[PDB]
């Protein structure tokens, strides 16, 4: 549940006249992204003012109601708009498809008796959001009866904040899209997108996504000339035929590569991948020398545990195996991972970065390098030094240098593996490559303060955190929009141990996650995960939170990860403060379940498909021996007891169901989807009977619409346990300590991906502990800036860069938080700001009707204004002029902007209309003229110096 | 005499924002050549 | 101004009411034409800004 300020609580509480409005913030749209526009609304009946921005009223009829429930879907809203004012018919009927994803936010606000907003949300001091997403198609309706009085009503359709998570952004092994080139227009040319400005510098992708399928010819070395290996049986008798030593046969090698472009899936745990090739080659001179890179998963993982040659592993699973196919070590209960063969490892420690390991068979020759992903990692070494002496047989085809792969291919971010195969009689071709790899490190946020990310986790509310704070691979949302103790607690949730089965019933423990084969490694629930990128980041989200039963929701603008938990501290609501209607309903009869099949990959068998059932033969007997089963997740569990002990519980949590639906006032504001609820009536027996809340509807009227969940005495995952004190209630912690030498130092020369870059503005860590990060409000804009901490931050200041905006005055204001909440007061710096691209003067700037009697006379009527083109004019794209009118007692006449076109053509009538009039009311004419004019550009780029003549 | 290195398999993936080129032909049915889909050279 | 539609459903009444509804259709996007070429730089314009207080 959303707390908010105790004084909005007693305002509530106090006060039955409500005063509400609702602030639309609605985006507008523009040609270029350098444009940006806002158009403010309120339905109240004067235009509200909040953070100095003018919320105009008048035009928005009625808005609809968000409703949410604890499963993942797009919710909608749509309010009106009066179809009389010919703004909005406009925009709707003319521009109504070009507003499709466009933001709008909506706030909840109460106003107070002396006209201000009464603060209501702790985090801003401001009113409590309502609704945030993108528009989704409009409509208008003219009903015009020929008698009586028609209506037009305009409509606006938009979508709640998870309609930014139908976006796939998954990174791509195009070299193209990794490298952010400009969209293909005929040509090809880096551009400022991507998504980091250092992958415009790596090459790794390049030679992917091609196809090279070719008849080559190869002149391998040895067996035409030289001594053979041959001697007859007669002493005297040699073979003088020559052969088997060094000099160059042809050979023709019919090689097919074709390095297709799948996206790189995101692996969290110990799971098995495929390999994604991303550059094949040969030797130049020995064909059956075979170098290929393979591209396994994303961000900064541990180490590979094991190599799939084909179908069989490296290291072998049991005896049997290892006398069946001459493996090295075992994995059922040693649990040895790769770095068996490198040395005796006394520890089952997984790759290491940057480390050969050379494996035979009996078949054959393979050498592995084990690249881990890394935010800064340099070049393979060793391809590198092969290219530096062109050794690759495609390089001198193609004809590359020591180009072909240079320092600059560091494969950024990506966990890639090099092979070498040598290729033999018995080793024909190249054998598929699959790996089993840990998982990216993830971040665990200690509730102290302190996090950790030097290891990867199996909790579900960590990897879902990991995916939804990643703008590589995931949905991009800041850290800012979660409250942090609220999350650890529900991870420490997840982490309960279980009772139900010991350590040492199940054998491979390395291959399940556990990292260790003594610590306590029982968490009730554990997810090893492959977050296949190519599918959209809603149905990666669903899957994750499937596998738990957790569930997500975002209302008043904090994304709430909550999963169904007893609690002790419930929200007691009495059947009087509920308003008349009630209903309660059973639907245990319908939701009854005594089945489950469970399709779980186990390593043991290799990572194949298991098709095991669980189903609970008493609830079966209950149920007259009928099969009722339900459809489970476990796509994300491979450790067999968890696996076993989510069936169980989630069967019995279905025995017992009811719903119950009411509606309760406003006062009980910011009551989230799976809620503990302590309803009371009397009537019916009930004493602070425990719910949960299911559905839960805001309305503009202040009516809050609940549907509550009933379930059996102790069918939680919490349950028969008691919170302690440090958990359910947040020590107390100073206030943080404002940040240090918050200072704007500008950068003259700027360009970032080739975009006009300002001056950058630092500052000191606070020294309170526990900050988390350090957010900035800039003035002009809706979104503060928000840079996170790091473990060496107490150490060295952080630094954040401004880049695009233009010439002028900026208020930054600088506060921290905790993981609490708790916010440093702010740190303001109000300074001048100079232009993102300082732009050449224009060249020349003259009159062209001016007498050759003397200079600076205007002879004709209309003074004629011509001007030369601004250099450097191809480097922006789009560009415009600022001319402004002067008189001979400076008073400025008129500022006119003038774009594609350097030749004005001033006009007596505007002189004398539009300007004599409306400096002084009375026609007249102004003699002595003045001209000044500046070129800008779009992104934050001013002239320097103005120009005249 | 004749020896052959086979890996992966080609994309039938094809981006019609781009003009139409013989490369997609050639590259479509199983030509022998350089390069993807959106740019291949047949040889 | 005489926006061009294309009719997607009529109905017929025996009163004579002829219900339609029109489709909409981005420009040039059918099979019979298409514009030869797309501007190749930006179209002028004059704008008169805000005159400050």
């Amino acid at each position: 549940m959303k707390k908010i300020l105790d004084s909005a609580k007693n305002y509530l509480n106090t006060h039955d006249k409500l005063k509400t409005a609702c602030l639309i913030a609605l985006e507008l749209p523009s040609s270029s992204g350098s444009a940006a526009t806002y158009i403010y609304l309120t339905d109240y009946f004067r235009d509200v003012t909040y953070n100095g921005i003018l919320y105009r009223s008048g035009k928005v009829k009625s808005i609809s109601s968000h409703k949410q429930n604890r499963q993942l879907s797009i919710g909608s809203l749509s309010f009106t708009i009066t179809g009389t004012a010919e703004d909005e018919v406009l925009k709707l009927v003319q521009n109504g498809v070009s507003f499709l994803d466009r933001g709008i936010t909506i706030h909840q606000a109460i106003i107070n008796e002396e006209g201000n907003i009464l603060p209501v949300d702790p985090d801003t001091d401001g009113p409590l959001l309502f609704f945030r997403g993108r528009i989704t198609g409009g409509g208008i309706k003219d009903n015009v009866n020929t008698s009586g009085i028609g209506t037009s009503v305009i409509t606006w359709n938009c979508s709640n904040q998870f309609y930014d998570f139908d976006r796939v952004n998954g990174r791509y092994t195009d070299d193209a899209s990794h490298r952010g080139l400009e969209v293909v227009n005929g040509t090809l040319q880096p551009s400022n997108g991507a998504k980091r400005p250092e992958y415009q510098e790596d090459y790794g992708f390049f030679h992917s996504n091609k196809s090279t399928t070719i008849l080559a010819k190869y002149q391998v070395k040895e067996e035409r000339y030289k001594l053979q290996s041959k001697k007859k049986l007669f002493g005297l008798s040699r073979s003088y035929s020559l052969k088997k030593y060094y000099e160059t046969v042809t050979k023709e090698v019919d090689l097919d590569f074709n390095l297709a472009a799948k996206f790189i899936p995101v692996v969290y745990g110990v799971q098995k991948i495929p390999g994604i090739p991303i550059f094949a080659d040969t030797e130049l001179n020995n064909p059956n020398i075979v170098y290929v890179v393979y591209a396994f998963a994303e961000g900064e993982i541990d180490g590979f545990l094991d190599f799939y040659i084909g179908d069989s592993p490296m290291i072998c699973f049991d005896e049997t195996d290892s006398d069946t196919r001459t493996c090295f070590g075992r994995k059922k209960i040693v649990g040895d991972t790769m770095h068996r063969l490198a040395a005796g490892t006394s520890t089952s420690q997984p790759s290491v970065h940057g480390q050969e390991y050379k494996y035979n068979d009996g078949n054959g020759d393979i050498r592995i390098w084990t690249f881990h992903g890394k935010p800064d990692q340099t070049a393979a070494q060793v391809l590198v030094d092969i290219a530096k002496k062109k050794g690759f047989y495609l390089q001198n085809q193609n004809g590359n240098g020591p180009e072909y792969w240079d320092s600059r291919y560091k494969l950024l971010d990506t966990a890639y593996a090099i092979v070498r195969f040598t290729i033999n009689e018995n080793r024909t071709e190249i054998p598929e490559i699959s790996a089993e790899v840990q998982g990216k490190k993830v971040k665990v946020y200690n509730s102290d303060g302190t996090i950790k990310a030097d290891k990867t986790s199996l909790n579900g509310i960590w990897q879902l955190m990991d995916y939804l704070t990643s703008d590589r691979y995931g949905a991009d949302i800041t850290l800012d929009q979660f409250p942090l103790q609220k999350v650890i607690s529900e991870a420490k949730i997840l982490d309960i141990i279980d009772e139900s089965y010991q350590t040492s019933w199940q054998p491979y423990w390395r291959y399940v996650g556990w990292n260790d084969p003594l610590s306590e490694n029982r968490q009730i629930v554990q997810l090893n995960t492959i977050l296949d990128t190519s599918e959209s980041v809603f149905k990666n989200v669903q899957g994750i939170l499937e596998s738990f039963g957790g569930a997500i929701n975002n209302l008043s603008g904090e994304y709430r990860i909550t999963v169904e938990k007893y609690s002790t501290n419930p929200l007691r609501i009495n059947f009087l403060d509920t308003y008349g209607d009630l209903d309660l309903s059973d639907t245990t009869g319908r939701n009854k379940f005594n089945s489950v099949q469970a399709s779980l990959v186990d390593p043991a068998l290799s990572w194949k498909t298991n098709s095991i059932t669980f189903y609970n033969s008493k609830f079966k007997e209950q149920d007259k021996g009928l099969d009722k089963k339900l459809q489970l997740s476990f796509a994300n569990i491979t450790n067999y007891y968890t696996a076993r002990s989510y069936a169980d519980r989630e069967l019995k949590k279905s025995r017992y169901s009811r719903t119950l639906s009411f509606s309760v006032p406003y006062k009980f504001i910011g009551i989230e989807p799976n809620d503990p609820i302590a309803f009371t009536y009397e009537r019916y027996g009930w004493k602070d009977k425990f719910f949960l809340v299911d559905e839960v509807e805001n309305t503009r009227d202040g009516k809050i619409n609940l549907v509550l969940q009933e379930y059996g005495e102790d069918v939680f995952i919490n349950s028969e346990q008691v919170d302690n004190s440090g958990n359910d209630i947040p020590d107390i912690s100073n206030n943080v300590l404002p940040p240090r030498d918050f200072k704007y130092t500008p950068t003259p020369g700027g360009v970032v991906g080739a975009i006009g870059k300002n001056g950058e503005l630092s500052w000191l860590p606070s020294l309170t502990n526990n900050v988390v990060y350090y957010s900035i409000a800039h003035s002009g804009h809706v979104n503060p800036y928000i840079v996170q901490q790091l473990e060496n931050n107490p150490n060295e200041r952080m630094i954040q860069e401004i880049i695009g905006e233009p010439a002028g005055l900026a208020i930054f204001e600088l506060r921290a938080v905790d993981i609490n909440g708790r916010r440093s007061s702010p740190v303001t710096l109000s300074v001048d700001l100079n232009s993102a691209k300082n732009l050449s003067v224009v060249s020349n700037f003259r009159v062209v009707n001016t007498a050759s009697g003397d200079v600076t006379e205007f002879v004709g009527p209309d003074v004629k204004l011509a001007w030369d083109k601004i250099p450097e004019e191809e480097i922006i794209p789009e560009i415009y002029y600022t001319l402004e009118i002067y008189d001979s007692q400076d008073r400025m006449l008129r500022s006119v902007r003038i774009e594609d076109v350097y030749t004005y053509d001033y006009l007596l009538t505007y002189n004398k209309a539009d300007f004599a009039l409306l400096n002084s009311g009375a026609l007249g004419i102004n003699r002595k003229l003045r001209f000044r004019i500046r070129a800008e550009g779009e992104n934050g780029e001013q002239s320097v110096g103005w120009a005249t003549i | 005499t004749t020896q052959y290195l086979t890996l992966g398999e080609r994309q039938k993936n094809v981006d019609v924002s781009m003009q139409a080129s013989s490369g997609e032909l050639s590259y479509l049915r199983g030509d022998k050549g350089i390069g993807n889909a959106n740019s291949f050279v047949p040889r």
